[PDB]
């Protein structure tokens, strides 16, 4: 009469209560799938006796024995009589078992550890605009000072050209040049200066805040792509689980190409359970990169230290799918049972609190590292003029 | 006044400011941060190694991690070089020799006193020293950088005065080197 | 070997009638992600497919008093049609009378409504911080200090070409070459240098509020604010699982907006997404319509473009495959889903009608358009001068 | 074994149904209180009858014939069996009736005709820095030109008095006099008054946005005092109501003024009903105050058109009470309702939905009539020059 | 013709021991707010009261199994105590027992915290945009460009003398007596005026995130928080009606809470409001006392001040008088407590005891101290300046 | 070329200037605003008196209410006093005024050619005339604002044309006082 469930330890979907030595029974575990699971023997009208696979796998087929290892292996092997776990959809499993309509969704996506907040670069200063504005300002810098110059040649009442350059940009700076023009076309020319100059320089101070002072987490990684287009970082997956399966039955450029790198690379970049390859990463200090279920990866994220980020979008989309050996007249109780909780609302409370209430993770003085760049141009300046004079003498002196 | 008084005045600056420098340089005082060393616990730190105190091990003076911090990230990319410049600390050290070599030319000038030019580069050398020493706070601190209390020991306000001696002497020579123009005239 | 019945429902993309589709028979009137979709499944078990339209052009929904099945699901259920290949939302009803299969694509109740007005910043954005009126104030107030500062000093070098300048240089905090020695020349200076400063403080004050400040407003924005709007009408698709989900949520805000819609007039509802659309186009923000999310990207991406999704999701489930009760058919039929899915393939064709077409393509730094218009200004400026210098180049020459 | 429950029409409290024509029964009224009773019949278990007051009235004693009016007449006049209702407590009552203990709680407040948004006045620009500052702004702009005069005729390598006041005039102001200092201490006098312009400049540019454009309300009343002191603006009562007896009672001053004034007031400050005086302030154009308990103003502040506010704090500190006929033995089970539905929460979610549920209730550009002040002053300063020129002139010519 | 007994307990201010006390005898031992109130109280019904303190010190609650009475009510119930004048809640289970009185003071269960950093804008509030690092260097290059400039140029007007003033004035933006004619000059000149603009319109941005930027932060601000956190302890006092509330409370964040609070070692709960007080002032911010908010704000009101109330009132009920069921005193005993109220009695020594002793009393204007350190400083330039110019004077006249 | 033809531009300017000022002062397309008075429907409007259009009523031509526009608060406000002079419009007839006066002083001038000052007192006419007239358009807009469309119509240019024209005689006249004292030298 009772039902022999299987499952997994795999936070947070299966999780002991602290104090689980003072505990017996199905009380010992609680979890996302351990609410799920006392759900749906309620509809369907059994008792159960929850199991953690002895193997401390998912499930997978040798592809010499043809054995089926884990939860799918326990229920195709009569050991169990359900599964109620982050059991993922795939065909091979299809073909020897019955899945019901995913309980939730899911991914394959790329784990990493937290890059340190880039401190804002040095030329920070440019950023408040854009790269073709600074191109286009020094276009009509220079535009302006030639026709200032040719002005004030052709129709005069004096402005060479490096004099003119110098009023133009003492006009950029606000410092007000000691020569002015006294032409009435010069006298436009620099009224539109002028106007040209206000425009930009309030802007720019305008957003000039906080452009220095941000700081911008940039990955090494952003895609498979940028994966298999290197080898110093690596990238691994579980064992026996159906991330590894999808990559080796892959056709596409991408996925083979990864798959290759992985079958052979040294030391294995495969686990035996996800929190180890957690801690991997944790630790590889970015040279790794783990492949796994979206949902594991965001409530990690969430979870402290929150040392470890999700990057690229899902590679595919999946979902998690209880389970029943091929054949059983639990397979129709069960998927009623999921649609009607994923109508009433119940999965997406569960994804809330289980994920969400589990989480644990201003205007600030200008510190020097923000600003000091500048001040290395100052200096370089200088550097520079006094190297001239000395031209300049050198070449006087001769 | 400026009657030759300028010239010992000026020397005796740029051996100060030189001395102060190697003392800035040459020393650890120039932080009272908070470090996980002490076993966290009180330290003052310099330029090359920070030496614990009112602390556990209260007196043992280690040598720093400049480069090998835990890299962990950022090879080549900016941060590097800024960690080199702090750890190898060439800019104090070249105002230190500019400061020397101005000092050096100082004193030949009192002998050559034929040629000019030579006061007018020590000037040229105590302002690239102190240009040289601005960058090397600059450095300092933008690398100190990587929020606890902190603060500056007598060698960092060292390494501001030989600064500001370095620019007064460059103002002195080549004031010196003007008088000595119009002499020739 | 029959070709086997396949009912479907016209919902652009998923299905629709190709152009010039009076100049095609059979299969080949269609076109639609669907459509190609039943190709590849009908490829794989290896049968011969008819295509079909459902007559009421409504997907599925059950009488409550006769108790009869209508749309696709009747065609199947009755016998009318062997397959359904068409965005079938499964639900508890509806799975209990007939055999779905593992989605191929997911989705959820959302909220359309019509785009409001963009407000674009163009390329002259650079004078909204102080109105047109004051621009006009503005010029007359320069050119009356300028006018009363010529009199003053005149009855100095303070004529009306100089003043003018005197007076435009210090607006534009760029200096003087000259500044008043008389009491009343500087009466005037004071107080236009007051003038100027109380006007471009606050034209650089108020341009930081804009540049930090843009477009990130909407009211309804949720579920909760369109269940408490009585403005604005919403409601539902007749003949569809959203209005099954709306009329049978136990929850509260869902629960109103049942109420609501159940008792609107005119009826909220409509008879197809499109009339639904037409009318949140021609409802002149007065009807937000709640559909799926997949139909509201498409048609946000298609030309008008004149709408938009709003809102999280308010549930999650999915399309899928459906035949009649106990058929023999469904095993092959998800077999061949999770085949596709695996493969790369949904992902492919979701991008070719969703996206490739195309119809419509904190800080960020500023975009050179944000402040061209400073750039024609200050062009117009130049020629200008180069103009008003060949005019005094003829009159001095003569 | 049915209870004739007395309650009274007064929104939100008690209100009628839309198409309540259509009803009959306890549910032609829906409000707060219905709700109350409803609950209150269940705990205590017996069934209700409600009915309106016939008079139309809360409760009062005739001071000549000794006769309950209303709600407390039907209680001890026998006609009703209890009073479920915004009743007030009071001692009066107390002597004829027992009530229970309360089940919300209120004040003694004013309403009044929401004044306009008192556009940012002339003369605004000072705002952004207090008064005392632009005092002592003064006093040191005095003081430095006063010091660079000194300085500049003891100790002189010219500097007037007066140009000595434009030079700071000009520096204060960013616009650089011609004449600049040319000893070592106006230098350092100039460069602290530069120092000086710099940080209180940026400051007042800073916060010079919002305080042009600021907008707020203002009331010509603050409290009873400023109603007890005037007499173009009325202030008045619901009739036979326990405010109307609190004010007679009292025995402080200002309840005792303000009730002088409205016991002889032509036309009569009193009315019959609260929307009565609810239409009396939303027409009398601010001319009028009403004084109600608190949580009427507070419901109607947010129910639209939002044409009131509630001024002023609480003038008394009261409460709402269930009421029975003395000796009644529907006093203590009424009692423990209230304490039970206050202790689990009901109260304060029917507080939140009847008034929070019912609310119906950005950087812009300057407008001219912000920034008009300074034009005036511009052109002030103007005609003040003009003016003193002539003066000059006229002297001159003398 | 009997004295009644007053049972009542020792919580600052509704009852303290006089300074003095030991010198004190009989009633005038106490002092505070229901001291008082009993004067009135039994003034009004014309009786002799005696006071006495409760002996635990404890209010009341009842022990599960003994079902038993201890504190105020156990005094009360058992009748060791005639009547209870002090702060006792309100509630059902007591009520069931004895008979209360209507209330005289209302509040709620709130949060009280620790103060953290107040973080006050001291006088130099105007650098903090700017560490005190980079005002070093901006010193230090200010010195490095004048020394530059003066060496280039003089190898002109630009000694150093005057160059340190042509680079001060760039700095502060307030013009140019000179600017430089040579390549070397205008090189540095061009360099220092781009510092000066970065570094100028740096402080400017941060100073207006400052200002429209002040402390509007709190962690826990609420309930929900409270019962998210788990660095924090927080809990009720022993014998009282908020751990009542919070036991029996059927709401999700109340239930947490007491779950947390009745499993949490150390024991979170006090046996005093003064021990939970001592706790939280000598807990580090990691205790966070719930209990009324009468005491919480004249705690925060009272030297050391150091504490302060957070979030809105839980819940809100009120205080009460208390006597034995059945009694013949309570009629009195309410009529006496609304006629006090009527009659503005409870608000006077509400305010005595709470606001009158004080031993701590968007935009806005700023205050003349956020920038009082410019005017010290100005005032130290100009006594330096008038010094350095009577050093002038005898160095000249000499 | 200022030859004697700088006064007729003068007095054909400002006779003109006086002719734009009365004419925006005696009409009524000011504004083409949506109001509240068509039976909510488009107004050209004026200084003086609407007059709806693409209305109903489409041509009854209104005279406004300035102050007593449901006055309902503020009196003696300093809003009183913008709403007293945007009604009276006595900065605008100011500007009409001080124009006449001064092209009576230019024409004056034609005759008593002995006084010098005559034309001086023109030229502060023409200018006071402009600030008024700025001061017009001020408070009009500033009462105007007590969010819809609205547009300017040509009086409102007219009165901008006849400040310009006014600051323009003022420079001329105070030019011809100039060249007047110099030829007295
Ligand atoms: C007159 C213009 C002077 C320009 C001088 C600037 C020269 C050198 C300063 C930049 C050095 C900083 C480099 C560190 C970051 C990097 O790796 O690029
Ligand atoms: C040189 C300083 C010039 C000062 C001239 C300012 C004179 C008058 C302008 C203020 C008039 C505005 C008054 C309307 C508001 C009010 O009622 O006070
Ligand atoms: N539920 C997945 C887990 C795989 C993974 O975590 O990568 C499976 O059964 O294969
Ligand atoms: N796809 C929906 C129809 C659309 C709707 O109801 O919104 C269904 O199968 O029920
Ligand atoms: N409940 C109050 C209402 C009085 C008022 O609205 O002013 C009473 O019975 O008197
Ligand atoms: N006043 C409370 C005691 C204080 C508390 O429990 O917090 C009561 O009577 O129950």
């Amino acid at each position: 009469k009772t039902v022999v469930v299987t499952t997994i330890l795999e936070s947070p979907y299966v999780m002991m209560k602290k104090n689980h030595e003072m505990l017996e029974g199905n009380e010992r575990y609680e979890g996302y799938c351990v609410d799920l699971a006392a759900e749906i023997a309620k509809h369907c009208g059994f008792k159960y006796k929850l199991t953690i696979v002895g193997d401390g796998k998912y499930g997978a087929r040798d592809a010499d024995t043809k054995i089926w290892n884990g939860m799918v292996g326990e229920l195709v092997y009569g050991k169990a009589d359900i599964a109620i776990a982050p059991l993922t959809i795939t065909l091979v499993r299809e073909e020897v078992i019955d899945f019901s309509k995913p309980f939730m969704s899911l991914g394959i996506s790329i784990m990493i550890k937290k890059p340190q907040k880039s401190k804002p670069g040095v030329f920070s200063f440019l950023d408040p605009l854009a790269y073709e504005i600074w191109m286009c300002i020094v276009f009509a810098y220079i535009g302006v000072s030639v026709v200032l110059f040719l002005v004030s040649r052709f129709s005069p009442y004096e402005f060479g050209i490096f004099n003119s350059l110098w009023f133009s940009l003492g006009a950029f700076m606000r410092q007000g040049c000691d020569i002015s023009p006294r032409s009435l076309s010069g006298r436009i020319v620099g009224g539109v200066w002028w106007f040209f100059t206000l425009i930009i320089i309030s802007s720019y101070t305008a957003n000039l805040a906080a452009f220095l002072t941000v700081e911008r987490m940039v990955s090494p990684i952003e895609s498979a792509e940028d994966l298999s287009k290197q080898t110093e970082i690596a990238y691994g997956t579980l064992d026996s689980g159906s991330t590894k399966e999808f990559f080796r039955r892959s056709k596409i450029a991408v996925f083979d190409k990864m798959w290759t790198y992985m079958r052979s690379a040294e030391p294995s970049v495969f686990v035996r359970t996800t929190a180890e390859g957690v801690a991997r990463v944790r630790k590889s200090k970015g040279k790794y990169a783990y492949l796994l279920e979206s949902t594991m990866n965001e409530y990690i994220e969430q979870r402290k230290p929150c040392d470890t980020m999700k990057v690229g979008g899902n590679l595919d989309s999946k979902g998690y799918g209880i389970a029943t050996p091929k054949g059983s007249s639990l397979g129709t109780p069960v998927n009623l049972a999921v649609l009607k909780l994923s109508e009433q609302g119940v999965l997406d409370k569960l994804k809330n609190k289980w994920w969400y209430d589990k989480g644990e993770c201003k205007t600030s003085a200008l510190s020097l590292s923000n600003v000091a760049g500048v001040f290395y141009i100052l200096v370089g300046g200088l550097g520079l003029a006094m190297l001239v004079a000395l031209i300049e003498f050198c070449y006087k002196s001769r | 006044c400026e009657k030759g008084v300028q010239v010992l005045l000026t020397t005796i600056g740029a051996f100060a400011a030189f001395g102060l420098m190697t003392i800035a340089i040459s020393t650890d005082y120039w932080l009272y941060t908070r470090a996980l060393i002490c076993n966290g616990g009180l330290t003052h730190s310099g330029l090359w190694r920070i030496c614990c105190l009112e602390g556990l091990k209260r007196g043992v003076c280690v040598k720093i991690n400049h480069f090998p911090e835990d890299t962990d990230y950022d090879h080549d990319s900016a941060e590097y070089l800024l960690r080199v410049v702090r750890a190898s600390s060439i800019f104090p050290i070249l105002s230190a020799i500019l400061l020397l070599l101005g000092g050096v030319c100082v004193a030949a000038s009192r002998v050559y006193k034929s040629k000019r030019n030579i006061i007018l580069g020590a000037g040229i050398l105590f302002v690239a020293a102190g240009l040289s020493n601005i960058i090397g706070v600059i450095v300092y601190i933008s690398a100190n950088a990587g929020k606890n209390h902190y603060s500056y020991g007598w060698s960092f306000y060292f390494g501001g005065l030989s600064f500001i001696l370095a620019e007064v002497i460059g103002v002195l020579a080549v004031n010196i080197y003007i008088e000595r123009s119009r002499e020739a005239h | 070997n029959r070709t086997y019945i396949v009912t479907t429902i016209l919902e652009d993309p998923y299905v629709m009638l190709k152009k010039n589709a009076n100049q095609f028979e059979g299969n080949d009137r269609y076109e639609g992600y669907c459509v190609e979709l039943a190709a590849e499944i009908a490829k794989h078990v290896g049968y011969s497919y008819r295509l079909e339209i459902v007559s009421d052009g409504k997907y599925g929904a059950r009488d409550p008093d006769t108790k009869a099945w209508n749309g696709m699901v009747g065609e199947l259920v009755y016998g009318r049609a062997d397959v359904a290949v068409a965005p079938l939302t499964i639900t508890l009803v509806r799975e209990e009378v007939i055999d779905f299969s593992k989605p191929f694509m997911s989705l959820g109740i959302s909220i359309m409504i019509k785009k409001p007005q963009k407000s674009k910043p163009g390329v002259f954005s650079f004078l909204d911080p102080l109105a047109y009126e004051i621009w006009m104030c503005i010029v007359f107030a320069y050119i009356g200090v300028s006018v009363v500062l010529f009199l003053v000093s005149r009855f100095n070098e303070f004529g009306i070409f100089n003043s003018l300048w005197f007076s435009l240089g210090a607006f534009m905090q760029q200096g003087c070459d000259i500044s008043p020695r008389s009491l009343s020349g500087r009466i005037v200076g004071g107080v236009w240098w007051f003038f100027t400063l109380i006007i471009i403080s606050s034209y650089t004050a108020n341009l930081a509020a804009f540049l930090t400040v843009e477009r990130m407003v909407s009211p309804i924005e949720s579920a909760e604010d369109l269940a408490k709007q009585t403005e604005i009408a919403y409601g539902t698709l007749e003949a569809g699982s959203t209005k099954e989900f709306f009329r049978r949520s136990k929850i509260a805000v869902f629960e109103k907006m049942w109420t609501y819609m159940k008792s609107a007039e005119p009826s909220v509802f409509v008879r197809t997404t499109e009339e639904g659309m037409i009318r949140v186009r021609k409802s002149k923000g007065k009807y937000a319509y709640l559909l799926e999310s997949t139909m509201n990207e498409y048609i946000e991406q298609r030309k008008p473009c004149d709408t938009m999704k709003v809102g999280g999701n308010l549930d999650s489930k999915g399309y899928g495959i459906a035949t009649p009760k106990g058929s023999a058919l469904r095993g092959p039929v998800n077999l061949a889903v999770l085949k596709l899915s695996e493969q790369g393939v949904l992902d492919k064709l979701k991008s070719k009608w969703w996206y490739d077409k195309g119809e419509c393509g904190k800080t960020s730094a500023l975009s050179l358009s944000n402040v061209a218009g400073v750039f024609y200004i200050l062009i117009g400026g130049l020629g200008l001068a180069m103009l008003v210098a060949l005019i005094e180049f003829c009159y001095k020459s003569r």
